[PDB]
């Protein structure tokens, strides 16, 4: 448990933590704001309420 | 000797056209919302085709294009419904500008 001979290993564990930290921040905001592939439930339920299913007669 | 309605319907282009599936028709752009183009082609409903990337500028209101119709009215019935669900529009593919 000496930090003078394992310096190279610590940098790998440190630099990685920094990269992972940014990815978590970017993913959270971007997925909701970014429009890729499928829509979100909140945006898809505004579309299903414009064409509701009618199991009754009118 | 007044023409009846049954004679109009028999000799109408739509009637004689037959099934719209893979039919080449000529449309007229009457409304443009951003890239989307709203096109009438002598039917009950319009079709909404997206502006072609190659020559977007040429597609202004009035431009007459070529379409390949698939449906004249998009309808379907889904689980539990008592009637068909319609989006009030036709399905067609834009094949460019009618170059008279």
């Amino acid at each position: 448990f000496r930090d003078d001979a394992c310096r190279k290993e610590i940098q790998g564990f440190l630099d990685c933590a920094a990269r992972a930290q940014e990815a978590r921040k970017m993913r959270s905001i971007q997925e909701t704001l970014g429009e890729s592939g499928s829509l979100l439930p909140n945006k898809l339920n505004k579309l299903l309420q414009r064409f509701p299913n009618k199991p009754y007669l009118s | 000797n007044v023409e009846s309605f049954a004679s109009m319907l028999r000799h109408s282009p739509l009637t004689q056209m037959g099934p719209a599936k893979d039919k080449l028709v000529i449309g007229r752009i009457f409304h443009i919302v951003e890239n989307d183009l709203y096109i009438d082609f002598g039917g009950k409903f319009h079709c909404v085709c997206r502006r072609p990337e190659v020559d977007g500028e040429k597609y202004q209101k009035g431009t007459r294009v070529r379409l390949r119709l698939l449906d004249l009215e998009l309808t379907s019935r889904f689980l539990g419904a008592t009637t068909d669900t319609t989006v009030l529009e036709a399905n067609a593919v834009l094949l460019g500008i009618q170059e008279s």
